[PDB]
């Protein structure tokens, strides 16, 4: 792992010793091969998971989304090249080093193994989001949304470190491997059930349960273009990565401690898919949407079938890519109109025809099109809720019908219908924006050819 | 003596009511004389009439909420059939949350106190069972 | 030895109750503190001639040389807010509650 | 914009707690929750008392 | 002490006159000079804790 | 109803009064040496019964 | 490299990781007990000292 | 904790006791970062004072790059000491009292009725 | 002051700790905080302006009244165990009164409202003094006496000061009186730790005065004290704004940043000791610290605030006050936890 | 020079290798167990040294 980390941490010296002209290409240049040096972590030709060393190991859960932080930098530059056009130079290089902080950061936290690094090294990346959210947002209420992201996250968190604390007091140790092979059986005292509690609400709410939802809502719509793909594709899935690998040792008190909180998934998706039917931004729409997706993950990791972990972990993967391309669409079209009303512009598919197939594309990511990773995803997490109850296919269904409504609602209210002729600004597509499009595109697509690379732990 | 204190615990809930309410009833008391005497020494009032009436509704309005938390936590062990479960002593702390509400003019009150006064009562009779330590002495 | 500890100890309780409860005269806290450092200093004389320990005894003089440096200390700042203010009162030393 | 400002940041400080907002939002948010706890409940436990005597056959569940 | 300088240094500025049965003047031994010797004495070495 | 009003209402708006309230209680201090003085009274008081009952 | 690297690997993983924490749990015990007997290295918490007594002849024969 | 155990030498960094451990090696991980941590405050003390961040103050670097380096150094080997003295305590102890730390026979797996929870 | 003053009071006030911590008698810690308390006066009245004034009274005051209640302690030590320390024997009340009135001397709540006034009316350069170098007398004596103290009266204490700190620091303004209500919360942690593993609350004690530092040099480089005085470095001192913010978000208490170590270790030794209650409230209390820092890190760095037409000249003018020190001290307090364990 | 800024472009790639250095590093300390698991566990082939090296 630490042939992954160090290239990381280099890039930072070449962000800062490079010259004005050269400094993104280069970056965007050596983040792709770092990414490219990412792949050594599929080499897993055994039953037995990877452990470079003492503090640094990897699994079939943690390798791709490794893969996945490695693949967003380099796009996270190039969407974020055009709205730092003009400003300073050094200014520039601080956002270039903040993202590649973050990465050095999350692949840390994916691929660490003691539960006291992953605590540090998961709230550390609240500090280069909260800058990226405050520093470099557009509105004035991003210190508002700032606040409510740190918060939420730090009242979660704290619970999370005294639950850890006693672990390792009551174990003697913190490390995965050890706590998986001589767990012991909880007993349904009160103070296990809030222990149960303590370790899960610091993920859960990361994993925005639909109570604890209202943060996303806001960070979205107060922030840059890559905070808003950065958090929407890898520190949502935080949250679900901790869940699972901390789950092991809370049982068996999963079975009634679970209850509460799959209801509030499998009623939140619902509510939330519909509140995405009449919202009237396109950022919170999609906020809205990545909101009902992590219900649903919530939903099959905290009933823990096989079906659940796998489907959970190939939606994880599959929302991050497409959730990050729909931010995408939205900036592109927001960086001309300078608005993030939905009705305002119309008809776009009349003078971007290119961009308007993008857009097609990831509605039907979205709306979860057969063979796609994502409906795979939703389906096998669909057939283990059945399982565990035959009566969730009602709020599945209408969920389902609801996501396919909203979908099809972005792209028939802005692609379709009369080009909204006032507009002389609409630019035609930079090869930046179509690249960025199809970098987000193509991996969808392979990895829908090769599944086997995206499941979970269990399958 | 602190046995007074000590005696709620002699016998499980839903019996002693009156006892039972006659402690807290003091205990809510006692906390609400310190109170006042803290508001009274800092943020003086205009009149020495002014100040003890003060320290009575500080003081009246602690023991109030003292009152009926003992005595709707003993009511519902007693006339549900689980004498130590903290949902107990929620109901308890929702009750004294909702009497602060009235005696304030406040509804807004009553639900925040209601929550977070059910909460710490209903976490003190889980420390009460599960053997928690509030104030230990060092062990290492 | 025993009553006179008692009423000692009673005494310095008086003196530093006195000092803590003020009443707009800052000269009489300050007289109020001296008192208790005489209490202190007869509670420490007494400790030592009842025990016959002579090597204690160049203790209750360290103690007075330190309180009536403190003492001088406090007049002098007295001086300084009587020519602020026109007067000692205490009420006057309210300006750092904003 | 002054629509979207209206159906956005104008609501809360626009909002007052009454009791007939206090009663529909209690129970558009908990009443749904605590329908389908107890369709969940009752239907796993059948499900587990059933499993229990072994009335229920799970003929070809291979993959759960 | 906090920091042992006087330890440290061999020195032994108030370390001499700590209990009733040090050195006095004109060797007159304080009140229960015996006594107080005992107890340091027997208290020596073994921790505080013992010691109680 | 929901989402805009209530939540943020229960949540986090809750949080954010209770400690206005609480900061506003606390912090506003007249600033004199007698109140002052008056309370490190009482917490002397407070401390000794503490220790009496406590044993 | 192949699967015994791994595989050897992770196994002087585990060895590691529980010494490692039996020692842990194992500090715990030792200074609770040294703690609370004050019979070890630890926790030995001081007394006045012995050298500074004066057991020269007296001016009084009974001290 | 440590500060009463026997033979202990007040106010001494590192006792002539401590020569029987390895030293520390120069090339150590904390040693690097003590380096680096020397030359940010170096690149610091530049921006601060509005100086060419990297050219200036080059005699400045190195010696604070080469003081960090060498107060690490010795502070790591009190502290290696430290924790070594800390070892050697505790098994010291735990030998002593074999009655206080008995070891404990474990059971195989076979004859361990762990219960099991369905997962339905 | 003339150069013999200022050697001869500032020698004192290097002196009086020294003593306190050399010291094996009680006497001598008690003369060493007279020294403390005399010496700093003259320091804290230096600039004769009405304010000044009543902060040196009101420090007097206090500091005098907690003085005697420690003599008291000794006094009522010797007189039962006629000696000059505190033995295993000691009578319980002697031992809660000296806790008590080292509380008082150290600025801890409920006797917490002094400390406030005090550092808003004092200047800056010996506000660094007042919430730095005349704790460690204290709190040294404190530490000598650790194992006969009341983990009821010390957690009391402390976890009143984390709140009292945590809700005093929101509604102010001022900078000087946010370091103090900061100081309070620090304090509070460092005297919650103390009964069970006094080393840890020195750790706390030397990462507190050594994040407070850099902080009081920061704010002296511009005579900041205020927050929207302070807004305005975007324009006079740049530079300065990326290690004030991490500074910043270190004292609250990040877990990247060394701030967490402090506060992280001493709850797994609470926890270690069954003290759960009082650690989880501490731990969730010590939020509101990260978010009244959290609003001074928005004015400062993360948003630029309306700037004058005269701060142009500032810009022309040159400036050379920011010291070794401070890059020193600020790199050392918010990039080390890597070597956290040498800490500890 | 061009090398005056493309001795930048030295980085990246200097931190790819010193990356797997460290990571043979890290295998190397990690020896016990080298060939003393029950499952992969055999006598070496002549002329040879370790099994993993
Ligand atoms: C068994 C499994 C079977 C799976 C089939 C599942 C069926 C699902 C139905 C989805 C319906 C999608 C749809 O309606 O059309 C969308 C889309 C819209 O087309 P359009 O309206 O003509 O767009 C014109 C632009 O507006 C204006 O630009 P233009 O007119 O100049 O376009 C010229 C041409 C130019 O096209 C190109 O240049 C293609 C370059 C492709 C590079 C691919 C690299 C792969 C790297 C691997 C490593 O078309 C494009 O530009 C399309 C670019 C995007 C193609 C991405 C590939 C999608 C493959 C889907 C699988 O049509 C498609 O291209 C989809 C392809 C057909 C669907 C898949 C059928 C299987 C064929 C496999 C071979
Ligand atoms: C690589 C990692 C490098 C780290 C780089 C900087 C890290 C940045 C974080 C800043 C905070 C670090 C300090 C943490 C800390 O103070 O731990 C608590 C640490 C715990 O001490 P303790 O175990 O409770 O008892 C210490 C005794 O007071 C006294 O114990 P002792 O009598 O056994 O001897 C104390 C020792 C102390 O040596 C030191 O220099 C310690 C200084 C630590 C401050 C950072 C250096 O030796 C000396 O005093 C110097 C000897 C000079 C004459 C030799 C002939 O506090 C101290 O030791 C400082 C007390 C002042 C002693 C002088
Ligand atoms: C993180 C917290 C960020 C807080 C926001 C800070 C901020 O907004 O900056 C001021 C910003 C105003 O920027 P400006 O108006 O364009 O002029 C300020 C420059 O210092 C104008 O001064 P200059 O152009 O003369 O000097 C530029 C300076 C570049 O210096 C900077 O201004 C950037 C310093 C912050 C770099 C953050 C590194 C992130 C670490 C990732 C882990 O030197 C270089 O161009 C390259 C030198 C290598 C980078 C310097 C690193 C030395 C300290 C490393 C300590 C690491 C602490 C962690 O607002
Ligand atoms: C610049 C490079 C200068 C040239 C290299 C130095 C010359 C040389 O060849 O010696 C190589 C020198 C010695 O290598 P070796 O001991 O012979 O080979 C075995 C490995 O060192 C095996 O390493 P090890 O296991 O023996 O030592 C591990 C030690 C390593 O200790 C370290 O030095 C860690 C360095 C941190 C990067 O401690 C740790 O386990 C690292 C945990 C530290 C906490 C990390 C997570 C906390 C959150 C991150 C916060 C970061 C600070 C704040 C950042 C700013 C925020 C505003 O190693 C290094 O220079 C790099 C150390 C890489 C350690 C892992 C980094 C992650
Ligand atoms: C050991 C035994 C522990 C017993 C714990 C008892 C706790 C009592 C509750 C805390 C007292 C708070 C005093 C108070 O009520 O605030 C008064 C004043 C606010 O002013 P006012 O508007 O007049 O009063 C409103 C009160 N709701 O605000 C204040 O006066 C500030 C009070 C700050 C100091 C409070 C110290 C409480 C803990 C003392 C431990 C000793
Ligand atoms: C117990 C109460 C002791 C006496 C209380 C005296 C009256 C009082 O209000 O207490 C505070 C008093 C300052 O009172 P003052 O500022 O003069 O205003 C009086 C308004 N009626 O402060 C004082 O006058 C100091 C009182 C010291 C009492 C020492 C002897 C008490 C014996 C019992
Ligand atoms: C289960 C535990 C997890 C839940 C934790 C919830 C903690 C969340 C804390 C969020 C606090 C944010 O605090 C936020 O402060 C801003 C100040 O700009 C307030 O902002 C608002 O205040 C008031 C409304 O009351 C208006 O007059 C003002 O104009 C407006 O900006 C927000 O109403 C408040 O929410
Ligand atoms: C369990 C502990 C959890 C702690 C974590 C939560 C932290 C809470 C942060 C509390 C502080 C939030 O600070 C928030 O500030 C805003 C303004 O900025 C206040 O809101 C204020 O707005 C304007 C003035 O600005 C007024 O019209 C309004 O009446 C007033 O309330 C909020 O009422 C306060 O709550």
């Amino acid at each position: 792992m630490l042939k992954i980390i160090l290239p990381s941490l280099m890039l930072l010296p070449l962000t800062w010793l490079s010259s004005p002209k050269k400094t993104w290409t280069n970056v965007t240049s050596y983040s792709f091969l770092i990414s490219l040096t990412s792949l050594t972590l599929l080499w897993q030709t055994d039953e037995n998971y990877k452990n470079f060393s003492n503090m640094f190991s990897s699994d079939p859960l943690s390798t791709p989304l490794i893969i996945l932080t490695a693949w967003l930098l380099p796009l996270m530059l190039m969407a974020s090249q055009n709205h730092l056009k003009k400003d300073n130079n050094v200014l520039q290089k601080l956002y270039i080093s903040m993202l590649i902080s973050l990465q050095i950061l999350l692949i840390m936290t994916f691929s660490a193994t003691e539960l006291i690094m992953f605590y540090i090294l998961f709230e550390a990346t609240l500090i280069p989001t909260l800058i990226i959210i405050t520093r470099w947002g557009n509105q004035t209420e991003r210190l508002n949304a700032g606040i409510y992201f740190l918060f939420y996250t730090l009242i979660g968190s704290i619970p999370l470190l005294i639950a850890l604390i006693l672990i390792q007091n009551h174990v003697g140790t913190l490390n995965l491997m050890i706590l998986s092979f001589t767990t012991h059986t909880l007993d349904a005292s009160w103070s296990n059930n809030l222990l149960w509690l303590a370790c899960m609400m610091a993920f859960l709410i990361k994993m925005p349960l639909y109570g604890v939802h209202l943060w996303l809502p806001k960070a979205h719509v107060e922030a840059p273009i890559a905070g808003s793909m950065i958090l929407a594709a890898i520190l949502l899935k935080l949250g679900s990565y901790g869940m699972i690998r901390i789950s092991i040792i809370l049982d068996p008190l999963t079975k009634y401690m679970a209850y509460p909180f799959i209801l509030l998934s499998l009623w939140g998706m619902i509510m939330t898919s519909s509140i995405c039917l009449r919202q009237t931004d396109l950022k919170s729409l999609i906020a809205y949407s990545s909101v009902s997706h992590m219900a649903l993950v919530i939903a099959s990791i905290m009933i823990q079938t096989p079906w659940s972990f796998m489907g959970a972990t190939m939606l994880m993967i599959a929302h991050g890519l497409t959730s990050s391309l729909l931010f995408c669409l939205a900036n592109s079209n927001y960086e001309r109109i300078h608005s993030r009303t939905m009705i305002m512009a119309r008809g776009l598919q009349m003078v971007f025809p290119l961009m308007a197939t993008w857009w097609l594309m990831a509605s039907l990511a979205n709306l979860a099109l057969p063979p796609s990773i994502n409906l795979m995803g939703e389906l096998f997490i669909t057939m283990s809720l059945f399982s565990w109850s035959n009566f969730t296919i009602i709020l599945m269904g209408i969920n389902i019908i609801i996501t396919g409504m909203y979908s099809m609602y972005m792209i028939i209210t802005t692609q379709r219908g009369k080009l909204t002729n006032h507009m002389i600004n609409l630019q035609p597509s930079h090869t930046r924006e179509l690249t960025l499009m199809a970098l987000h595109m193509i991996p969808l697509i392979l990895l829908t050819t090769s599944p086997k690379l995206i499941t979970g732990l269990t399958m | 003596v602190k046995r007074f204190f000590e005696s709620y615990h002699e016998v499980p809930d839903g019996t002693q009511c009156h006892r039972k309410t006659y402690i807290t009833t003091a205990l809510g008391g006692i906390c609400g004389i310190i109170g006042s005497a803290y508001s009274v020494s800092l943020n003086p009032a205009d009149s020495t009439l002014e100040a003890v009436a003060r320290v009575g509704r500080y003081t009246f309005t602690a023991a109030a909420i003292g009152a009926m938390f003992g005595l709707t936590t003993c009511v519902s062990a007693q006339v549900r059939e689980k004498p130590d479960d903290p949902l107990n002593y929620f109901i308890g702390g929702c009750a004294g949350g909702l009497t602060l509400g009235a005696r304030t003019h406040s509804y807004g009150t009553a639900a925040m106190g209601c929550v977070y006064m059910g909460t710490a009562a209903a976490l003190f009779k889980i420390g009460k069972l599960e053997g928690w330590e509030l104030f230990p002495t060092p062990k290492v | 030895m025993p009553s006179t500890f008692f009423n000692l100890t009673m005494a310095f309780s008086l003196s530093l109750l006195g000092t803590l409860m003020f009443r707009s005269h800052l000269m009489s806290t300050l007289l109020c503190l001296e008192g208790m450092v005489l209490s202190l200093f007869i509670m420490t004389s007494v400790t030592s001639l009842n025990s016959n320990s002579m090597s204690s005894m160049p203790i209750p003089i360290t103690i007075l040389v330190f309180a009536a440096c403190e003492a001088a200390v406090g007049l002098a700042l007295l001086v300084k807010v009587s020519n602020t203010y026109g007067t000692d009162y205490v009420q006057n030393l309210n300006l750092l509650q904003c | 914009i002054r629509w979207t400002y209206a159906r956005s940041a104008n609501i809360y400080p626009n909002f007052r707690p009454t009791p007939k907002n206090s009663l529909l939002g209690a129970v558009a948010g908990f009443g749904p929750l605590i329908f389908w706890y107890y369709v969940f409940k009752t239907d796993r436990d059948r499900k587990e008392r059933l499993i229990q005597e072994g009335k229920l056959d799970r003929k070809f569940n291979i993959s759960y | 002490p906090f920091l042992d300088i006087q330890k440290k240094l061999g020195i032994s500025l108030d370390r001499h006159f700590m209990f009733l049965s040090a050195e006095q003047p004109y060797k007159n031994a304080a009140r229960c000079h015996a006594f107080e010797k005992e107890w340091i004495e027997c208290a020596h070495g073994i921790g505080g804790t013992r010691a109680k | 109803l929901l989402d805009l009003i209530w939540l943020e209402k229960t949540i986090p708006k809750s949080t954010s009064t209770l400690h206005t309230n609480m900061t506003t209680l606390t912090t506003n201090q007249k600033g004199l040496i007698k109140l002052y003085f008056m309370s490190f009274l009482i917490n002397i008081i407070l401390i000794i019964i503490l220790y009496s009952i406590n044993l | 490299d192949g699967p015994e690297k791994n595989y050897e690997k992770t196994l002087a993983i585990l060895q590691i990781e529980s010494e490692k924490a039996e020692l842990r749990l194992k500090e715990q015990e030792v200074r609770r007990l040294m703690r609370a007997r004050g019979d070890g290295p630890w926790y030995q918490f001081p007394t006045p000292e012995k050298e500074f007594i004066d057991h020269s002849p007296k001016a009084t024969p009974d001290n | 904790m440590m500060n009463g155990r026997p033979g202990h030498e007040p106010l001494k960094f590192l006792p002539d006791e401590a020569r029987s451990l390895p030293p520390p090696k120069l090339n150590d991980p904390r040693l690097v970062y003590m380096g680096l941590l020397g030359y940010c405050t170096g690149l610091m003390d530049n921006m601060l004072r509005m100086r060419p961040v990297m050219r200036a103050g080059l005699h400045r670097q190195l010696l604070f790059v080469t003081s960090f380096v060498f107060a690490g150094y010795f502070y790591l080997k009190r502290q290696n000491y430290l924790y070594a003295v800390k070892d050697h305590d505790m098994f010291g102890y735990i030998k002593l009292h074999p009655e206080d730390f008995p070891e404990k026979e474990k059971k195989t797996y076979a004859e361990i009725l762990e219960p099991f929870h369905p997962v339905r | 002051m003339n150069p013999i003053t200022l050697a001869i009071i500032y020698f004192t006030i290097f002196l009086g700790p020294v003593i306190t911590m050399s010291s094996t008698n009680l006497m001598l810690m008690w003369v060493g905080l007279e020294f403390s308390l005399l010496a700093i006066i003259p320091m804290l009245i230096n600039k004769k302006n009405p304010r000044s004034t009543e902060a040196a009274t009101k420090y007097f005051v206090t500091q005098a009244t907690a003085s005697m209640i420690i003599l008291l302690a000794i006094v009522l030590n010797y007189k039962q165990l006629g000696t000059w320390m505190f033995q295993q024997q000691t009578n319980g009340l002697i031992l809660n009164m000296t806790l008590m009135a080292l509380s008082m001397k150290l600025g801890l709540a409920p006797f917490h409202f002094w400390l406030p006034e005090v550092t808003q009316g004092i200047p800056l350069h010996m506000g660094l003094i007042l919430l730095t170098w005349q704790k460690i007398a204290p709190l040294s004596i404190l530490i000598q006496i650790y194992p006969l103290l009341n983990s009821t009266i010390i957690l009391m204490l402390a976890i009143t000061s984390i709140f009292m700190g945590a809700w005093g620091g929101l509604n102010q303004t001022q900078m000087r009186k946010i370091m103090a209500y900061s100081s309070i919360a620090h304090m509070g942690w460092m005297l919650a730790i103390l009964p069970y593993n006094p080393s840890l609350t020195l750790l706390n004690l030397m990462i507190y005065i050594i994040l407070t530092a850099p902080m009081f040099m920061a704010l002296m480089l511009n005579n900041s004290m205020t927050i929207n005085s302070i807004s305005l470095l975007w324009n006079k001192t740049p530079a300065m704004l990326t290690m004030i913010s991490l500074m910043l978000l270190s004292l609250g208490g990040l877990p990247p940043l060394t701030g967490f170590l402090p506060k992280w270790i001493i709850i797994t030794e609470l926890m270690k000791n069954n003290c759960l209650i009082m650690a989880t409230l501490m731990a969730m209390m010590a939020l509101l610290n990260l978010f009244f820092y959290t609003r001074l890190i928005y004015s400062t760095s993360l948003t630029m605030f309306p700037t004058n037409n005269n701060s142009k000249m500032m810009t022309h003018q040159t400036k050379t006050k920011p010291n070794l020190m401070f890059s020193t001290l600020a790199i050392m307090s918010t990039m080390t936890l890597p070597l956290a364990p040498q800490l500890i | 020079q061009l090398l005056r800024e493309h001795w930048v472009h030295i980085l990246v790639p200097a931190g790819f290798v010193f990356g797997c250095y460290l990571d043979r590093k890290d295998d190397e300390k990690l020896t016990a167990f080298r060939n003393k698991s029950m499952l992969f566990q055999r006598e070496l082939r002549p002329n040879e040294e370790v099994t993993w090296k």
